């Protein structure tokens, strides 16, 4: 069954830049999408951003579109996500999500975020203070 | 940006009662819709992944319909393990979006 | 083969094609005189002979009036193949409204997904699905729904590098939809014979009842025989 | 004739069909050998005579040389036939969907009635109706309510050895419907031509104005002739 | 053009028009006696001669040979595309239930408005707008409405003679409507191609993005080749 | 027009077999099929069976599958129902009612049962005591 | 074997009223019901042959509607001569039934 | 911008007759048709009649069926209603409206009434009154 | 002749709020009904020329929908410069014949 293994929980001070990884075992990793979805404490899910490793295609979120970058490390079938300038807002758990169907068949890219994110991750608290 | 807003953002209702959440989209999400249930401290879990398509593994009294701007979901029967926070989330294009989940309580 | 198990609703990129709208010197002298690159051929009816062994110009003339009247038939049909592909054009285009898939599968004699964008047809590639993962289910009903049952029957399949089993629902000429949203109301003695693969998965109270090959039910005789008969092969025997 | 007065909603057996999914040795010796069963064909271009009365060789490649373009071209001609039915089949698995009943009908040029099972079609055979009975009514509103009239004309009729008579609505190509439940709001200034046998009952305002022969409405000229010109029977005149 | 701007609308007097439903002396003498109106051939096959220079009989039954199998099958031709029309009958007659003018201006290749009044048509003409003065709006959403927007684009417009400027919406084949009632729920990411005249308008997220010309995107190739091969003219060479 | 004729009252023995008998006079009996239908004593109408007498084809309810035998003898144009071990919850005003619409073309069995019944008998009324 | 219910056991109304009679099954009858009428010591008398379709010689007042599930009968005007039990009896397969008929009465 | 003009206030003697003109400037005066529309005190919109000067096709309301003339005159572009054997209830104000849509291409008569009536005239007040 | 029948005599309504006229017949206009808007002592002013379609220069407020016998004429907000009287005018065949007018007015 795949599994998305997210990295511990990390205290990091404001200003200070965290990247959260997120391992896939028991399926591709290139050929299907990870989307990065953050929830502050008592706060609704809110997208980050996701990529495709396949072509490395990363579309992130308006609010972090220049503090964040979502990379991704075929060889450790690893996905990262970097957010910079870490303010108090930023704490929250971080979660890794994998697209439910398949999003590149080949060369070909495919529409398989229109099916949702099936396997999520642990999730990552990040707690931004000093 | 497509905007999609949940109509109810809390609902109460006794164990064996029916609960509609409803997901209204300014412009047409085309049956890209998904339903979401999130437990305190658990990552969410995807019950209907099209509009109406229901996920495999999750209890059948979970149902979805809607097309474009409206879409619902209905619980057959309000079941002790139904309390949970429902969020509906726009899969038509970038940026993908998750509306406010609807908090399903015991009443 | 040519529609192969696939699921035709993940294409993002779509190629626009649009329907089109809009689709000998003889000189008498009875004789008749043609230009030929190379000669002129004159042709006497009353004489029965064509002028480029007194039969030469008598099997010229043969040859050529027979040349003449071949081609003249050759255009005729072709002008009305013509204004018939214009109509079949014209029909293809209504059908396309109706469904667009299925008639550009057959425009392209290969399977394809199609969506129409305004006036325009969006071709894209459908994705190939594992010949042997696929597999039917033998409940065509919704769970939890009495009233409501699965119009088409569910499959389970597998991309083809990809181990997770997906669920999906049976269209027409081997296309799985990720969707199941294809459903109807419940109805008594309701029999169904849906086609997948080389077999037909009959269904009857929306529970699956037995497995026939096509070759078991009856083909309709649409195709119209031309009967054309080739010319034979004569060996003219010599006589004095 | 073809389509006699017929009610085909009571077949309770109907035969199931599927529309079918899946539809020279010249050796150069600028001499060519061609192989009969009985004798080797020679043909020579720059010869222009063919060997298997000097004009007997002549002759023969006059057959010979028409003979090959002929079947190239019933060749051609039967290759793009087939590419056309191939559509057409097509075209008219798509029209059943639309209405099963007319296209079955068409394709076995009698009145059949078709139900889609599933990938199938269901095709049983019509109660036919006796042809003088048949009578249609000149009212056309449906009785208690001024808002909703039969879209189609109602029709009296009776069985072939029944003496009951039945009331029914009339459809298309002489078939009559048992259950009167096709209707439609009524509107103002509604003028309907409906064909039944060999007459078209003209209705004004959902009520029988006058019963003209078919004649009497201009045909539509669908038809694209094909001119074929049969080849001239020319006798060949002795010269010398 | 065959398809110029014009509203298909305003007609008061249709022509009604009706799709049809209803659509050699040889004697034995291996000698073969056929009467021709000024004589009689005698064909005889082991005798490879034809009787209405040795070669003349030859001459003659080579043509005679080719005449009866050319005209058999132009027989078998002709008796396959009758079935093949009475079919493409079946499908116009069902097409024009699904769109009438569509199929009536193809019938008639001209643009004529065609409505349907029971079982016969109504062809009646359309009223022509000044081609200079047809103008698409960048616009595509209903006023004072963001969730409706309008389906197809928006023209202004006048007649002939007529100085007033009208409002109409943009159908297909270059007929513009003066009810802009055609509309739809605005989609995110929508993209429209629509023809107008002889250049195809795009619209993003219903707002003009720009106008290409027809050449812009590629032409479905629906036509089917017949590959008509006309009979080469050959020389025969006098030999000895 | 078609007038069915139903045999008249008769009080049966418990354990006795009661066979009611329904005259057609007016149409074509044996094309046309017989529905009998049984009303108790304030209840509502009970389908028992149905047969046509060309193809002789009786189709009972499960209720009676065992103890009804419904038969049809076209010579005297009469259908004939017959109920064996009868208990007191058989008493009731049992009724032959024709279908509205033809149910035979010659040899080819059709589904004019799709119609309902038009034509109904006056009643049987058979009462089960001793 | 389908299985027809009546909605409403009895029905009072006025002289004039309109009586809605509804006839659900657990299956799909597919326009396959028949409406019939049944006075006090006399023979059903069939209204609607078909869903819809109203049979002659009865009370244009008399109309059905209704397909598959659902089914419907309606009297436009309530009048002396509507006093009565109405059955609704499935004709789509064998075993036929009716449904329990409902009392119409004059209110 | 097509106006159309039409005469002034008359107060005419009961079973006298009114003649109302309307001109019309800035259009086709022909090809368009001209609706004849009369609006009494305190009542709703009473349509009397339309006309096409092209085809002079004029059709009248049942009321005024019998007393009611419409013509047009194409040199002087002004369209006439005559309304004859005034009565008190003909107090009103006339009004001449223009279709909205051309109601004529060359011989051919067009369906232009189905759109309505854009341009209206200022209305003439006739009091029929001694 | 055909008759239509405006279902509001006299609409009162806040500025803001939305105020719906409906226009019967007894046929099928066919999509052919007018709303016209007059003022006292004023001309009508054509709203919609078709039952949808809305005329070039009137306040996008005014809308109407409908078709065959039903059709209504909805101002999505009623402003100062919208208490006139509207009257619904069929025109698909003579004698053409105009609606009583509805009096809106601010409550
Ligand atoms: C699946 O893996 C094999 C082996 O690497 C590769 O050749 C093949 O192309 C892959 N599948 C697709 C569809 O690319
Ligand atoms: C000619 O074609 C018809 C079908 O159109 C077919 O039934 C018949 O057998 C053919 N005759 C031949 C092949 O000689
Ligand atoms: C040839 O065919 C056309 C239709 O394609 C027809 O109008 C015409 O009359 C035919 N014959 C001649 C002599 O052109
Ligand atoms: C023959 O027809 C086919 C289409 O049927 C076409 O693709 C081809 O180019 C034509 N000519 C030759 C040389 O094959
Ligand atoms: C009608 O009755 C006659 C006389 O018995 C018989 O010959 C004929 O076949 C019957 N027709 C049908 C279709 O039952
Ligand atoms: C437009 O006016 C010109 C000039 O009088 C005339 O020749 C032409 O036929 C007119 N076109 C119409 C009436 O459509």
């Amino acid at each position: 069954q795949v599994q998305l293994v997210q990295s511990g929980a990390e205290v990091k001070k404001p200003g200070s830049s965290i990247k959260v990884s997120c391992k896939t075992s028991g399926g591709p990793f290139s050929t299907y999408g990870i989307n990065w979805v953050r929830q502050a404490p008592g706060q609704g899910l809110e997208w980050m951003g996701w990529i495709i490793p396949v072509f490395d295609t990363s579309s992130f979120a308006q609010r972090f579109q220049d503090r964040l970058s979502i990379t991704a490390d075929a060889s450790t079938s690893t996905a990262y996500m970097e957010l910079r300038s870490l303010r108090s807002e930023d704490t929250a758990v971080y979660y890794c999500a994998r697209d439910r169907v398949l999003g590149a068949h080949g060369a070909n890219p495919l529409n398989g975020h229109h099916y949702g994110m099936d396997v999520w991750g642990q999730g990552t608290t990040v707690t931004v203070s000093s | 940006d497509i905007q999609i807003t949940q109509s109810p953002s809390s609902v109460s209702a006794s164990v064996g009662d029916r609960v509609t959440i409803t997901c209204r989209a300014n412009l047409g999400i085309s049956d890209w819709l998904a339903w979401y249930q999130q437990k305190p401290g658990r990552a969410p879990k995807l019950l209907i992944y099209a509009a109406s398509s229901l996920e495999s593994g999750v209890p059948s009294r979970f149902s979805g319909s809607g097309s474009g701007i409206y879409f619902t979901l209905t619980i057959s029967s309000l079941q002790p393990e139904d309390v949970a926070t429902y969020f509906c989330q726009q899969a038509n294009s970038f940026p993908l979006s998750f509306g406010g989940g609807t908090r399903v309580d015991i009443a | 083969t040519s529609f192969p198990f696939r699921v035709c609703e993940l294409s993002s990129h779509g190629d626009l094609f649009r329907f089109s709208s809009d689709i000998e010197n003889h000189t008498e002298g009875s004789t008749i005189a043609t230009e030929t690159g190379k000669s002129i051929h004159f042709v006497t009816d009353e004489g029965t002979s064509s002028f480029v062994n007194p039969a030469t110009v008598q099997i010229q003339f043969a040859y050529d009036s027979l040349r003449r009247q071949i081609n003249r038939m050759l255009g005729d049909l072709a002008r009305a193949w013509c204004l018939e592909q214009k109509r079949q054009n014209m029909v293809l285009r209504e059908l396309t409204k109706i469904n667009p898939t299925t008639v550009m599968s057959s425009i392209y004699g290969k399977a394809v997904a199609a969506k129409r964008l305004g006036d325009v047809i969006s071709v894209s590639q459908c994705v190939p699905v594992n010949q042997a993962t696929v597999t039917l289910r033998k409940s065509m009903r919704v769970p939890g729904s009495e009233t409501m049952c699965y119009s088409r029957p569910l499959v389970s399949f597998s991309f083809i590098n990809d181990t997770k089993t997906y669920e999906g629902q049976l269209g027409t000429d081997n296309e799985i939809f990720l969707t199941k949203k294809m459903t109807e109301v419940c109805q008594a003695t309701s029999q169904y014979y849906f086609q997948s693969g080389n077999e037909i998965h009959v269904y009857n109270d929306y529970h699956h009842f037995k497995t026939i090959e096509l070759d078991g039910i009856a083909t309709l005789q649409t195709f119209i025989s031309l009967n054309t008969s080739l010319i034979e092969n004569i060996d003219f025997a010599s006589l004095e």
